[PDB]
């Protein structure tokens, strides 16, 4: 049983199919998991995401740079960044953002649409919880969505360090074909469903160890259809079991090497180190961010 | 000479029977930690709960200035351990209580330096 894992990752064989997109109909659609006393869904969800990310070959440099989009809640706090900050090595630079105002444990927070966010540096890990409930129009064709997904795709291509990783929230209706295609630019990728929210079509699209070029060609419409087919035919038993064992929670500080190489220096040898979670390619200057403000 | 006193207004609102500030961010943790008051990662012992610090700061939560010249927050970006019996109101707890500068424990909730 997978009830003791933090969640379920999409099996590779489902990734290789060519299904057509149909409506997502989850067996366990009605149910909820029993959370430990006083624990919020979004703390439990981010805890399980981080527990699963502990099993991947994440690059963990000194001066890890992490940015978290969609980090506010409708009560004005940031439960996800509180978990990320618990997970990440002490001293990790953590930047926060959301459309609406909130108070945060991140080292810096920007308020506004994500498209107004600019950074000088590159990043080692990008986390996104952004989601628009207005996409859940069951009465119409589920097409690839734009909006913040357009920003995220460009932000990965321009500001993710080689070797870095990504976890971007999707749902049945909140998804983007280019983001799936971008998954083929990592050494490995999956769609991960937390056990605590398994009654939802939510998944985190995870790109592990960015390579900056297409390692494989992924049609994003087909892959989202494959993702739904997997969810439709593989009910996941809701479970909070993994939340009760936090003894191994913190991200291992691997001291991954950072180097500044340009493009012509990235061999198959470098690509191989990137692929194994053993190298980060970016500058290690000061981290500078800003938010664009429109005046009247 | 005027200055709003949110700490007093919250204490007085608590005394008059008002519901505490909610949605403080409680963390999952082992509950085998050092039990110290304000730490860089959750450190609750068996008798404590650990919360994300910013969510437990009255000034952070009310969007008002922090009462010191450099308007610095000693909770934001850290974790605060709250005795389980008081975890229904972490904001009030951090307001009313003091951290021993030698123990790192809460005075009267773990500090044993005065024995
Ligand atoms: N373009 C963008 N730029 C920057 N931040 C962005 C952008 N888009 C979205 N966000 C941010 O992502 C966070 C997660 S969405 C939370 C949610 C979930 C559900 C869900 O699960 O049913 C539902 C809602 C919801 C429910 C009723 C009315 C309503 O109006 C919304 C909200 C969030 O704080 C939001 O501000
Ligand atoms: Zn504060
Ligand atoms: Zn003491």
């Amino acid at each position: 049983s997978q009830a003791w894992q933090p969640g379920v990752a999409m099996p590779n064989l489902y990734k290789m199919q060519r299904m057509l997109l149909e409506k997502c109909d989850l067996q366990n659609y009605g149910d909820s998991a029993t959370l430990p006393k006083g624990i919020m869904m979004n703390v439990a969800k981010y805890t399980q995401l981080c527990q699963y990310l502990n099993t991947l070959t994440l690059a963990v440099p000194y001066n890890m740079r992490v940015i978290h989009f969609g980090a506010g809640s409708d009560k004005g706090v940031a439960p996800g960044t509180a978990v990320l900050r618990q997970w990440l090595p002490t001293g990790t630079l953590l930047v926060d953002s959301d459309l609406n105002d909130f108070v945060s444990d991140a080292d810096s927070t920007l308020i506004g649409d994500c498209a107004t966010v600019h950074t000088a540096n590159k990043w080692d890990l990008i986390i996104s919880d952004m989601y628009d409930p207005k996409t859940k129009n069951v009465t119409k064709e589920n097409d690839s969505k734009e909006g913040f997904f357009t920003y995220i795709c460009g932000f990965i291509q321009q500001k993710l360090a080689l070797g870095g990783s990504v976890a971007i929230k999707i749902t049945e209706h909140s998804w983007n074909a280019d983001l799936y295609k971008l998954m083929g630019h990592f050494a490995w990728w999956t769609a991960f469903v937390t056990n605590v929210n398994a009654s939802s079509s939510e998944a985190f699209l995870i790109g592990c160890n960015y390579l900056g070029k297409p390692r494989e060609q992924i049609d994003g419409y087909v892959m989202h259809a494959n993702y739904i087919f997997w969810r439709n035919t593989n009910p996941i038993q809701l479970s909070s079991y993994s939340l009760f064992d936090m003894s191994k929670f913190p991200l291992k500080l691997r001291g991954t090497a950072v180097m500044s190489l340009k493009e012509g220096q990235i061999n198959d040898m470098i690509l191989s180190l990137l692929s194994k979670g053993r190298l980060i390619i970016r500058e290690n200057n000061r981290v500078v961010i800003s938010s664009d403000v429109l005046v009247n | 000479a005027f200055a709003v006193d949110a700490a007093k207004a919250y204490k007085d609102y608590l005394a008059s029977g008002g519901q505490p500030i909610t949605n403080c961010v409680k963390m999952l943790c082992t509950h085998t930690g050092t039990g110290q008051a304000i730490t860089v990662t959750p450190e609750a012992n068996m008798d404590q709960e650990s919360f994300g610090g910013a969510s437990c700061c009255l000034y952070c939560r009310c969007h008002i200035d922090h009462p010191n010249p450099k308007g610095f927050c000693d909770l934001k970006g850290k974790y605060v351990q709250i005795p389980t019996t008081c975890a229904n109101d972490p904001v009030g707890f951090t307001l009313k209580n003091t951290v021993c500068t030698v123990c790192g424990m809460w005075k009267g909730y773990g500090c044993s330096c005065d024995q």
